[PDB]
């Protein structure tokens, strides 16, 4: 019969993290089969960069602590899991990290680089104080999906990485109307993520993941 | 008051009043860090 193809972008960007987005006046039926697929391709497979490995020049293994610190090795390596770094043009960047003094070790404390960008900058790493210092080195990587240390000379501590840049989605359907047909739909994602991604260029990004498995199809 | 804290121990000033001779008194505890308990599992403390 006759479809309205949706050609458009409305992105409704209120902070860093969730970002609503409407697509289009889909046709009568398709804001279900349309927005429950493209939540199951968000939340499934995004790329995004996750720390893989860290690297302490003072510490054997992660269970031993360091002096002049207060968090625990493990509570340093936790607090690593949760930066968000975006990458430009590099699949495998190295890191490094290293201040004195009684200072509140945060996630700009890390030396920049041209590709690599940090957006959380408030993000607590590590407390110290006047009786010791850290510095350590990080690597970063690319990746899709959960990759544990068990599935991927004695200083280096591997880390399991989620290359996941969604925490959660949702969509609901609405009524539209362009002045040419009756009964018409638009679709609105409520997407929220960290900060490494545009939420704009993640449509696209799901679009072509469901366009190359149909046509195969 | 607390003097310094270290993820593997805690040193305490004591206070003026409660000291039971003529000095200042200090007060050092040493946390247990990663050890093995009797059910094979693990044991530490943390500083809070």
């Amino acid at each position: 019969n006759e479809f309205l193809t949706p050609r458009h972008i409305d992105v409704q960007v209120v902070s860093q993290t969730r970002a609503k987005i409407t697509l289009e006046p889909l046709e009568r039926g398709f804001g279900h089969t349309l927005g429950n697929a493209l939540r199951r391709i968000l939340l499934s497979s995004m790329p995004g960069c996750a720390v893989v490995e860290a690297e302490i020049d003072g510490v054997l293994h992660e269970y031993s602590a360091i002096e002049g610190v207060q968090e625990d090795v493990i509570e340093i390596l936790l607090n690593l899991k949760g930066l968000a770094i975006k990458l430009h043009g590099r699949d495998e960047v190295t890191l490094t990290l290293a201040k004195k003094g009684s200072g509140v070790v945060t996630a700009a404390d890390i030396q920049l680089d041209h590709d690599v960008e940090i957006i959380n900058g408030d993000h607590v790493i590590a407390n110290l104080a006047d009786n010791g210092a850290l510095n350590m080195k990080l690597k970063v990587a690319r990746g899709r999906g959960y990759e544990p240390a068990d599935a991927r000379s004695i200083g280096r501590l591997q880390l399991d990485a989620s290359f996941s840049p969604v925490r959660r989605v949702s969509y609901v359907v609405e009524n539209a109307r362009v002045e040419q047909r009756t009964n018409l739909d638009k679709l609105v994602l409520d997407l929220e993520t960290n900060g490494t991604l545009d939420p704009e260029e993640a449509i696209r990004r799901a679009a072509t993941i469901l366009q190359q498995q149909l046509a195969a199809f | 008051v607390i003097d310094s804290v270290d993820a593997s121990r805690v040193v305490v000033r004591v206070a003026d009043d409660e000291v039971e001779t003529g000095e200042a008194g200090v007060d050092i505890y040493n946390l247990t860090k990663y050890t093995r308990s009797n059910q094979n599992t693990c044991i530490n403390q943390r500083p809070l």
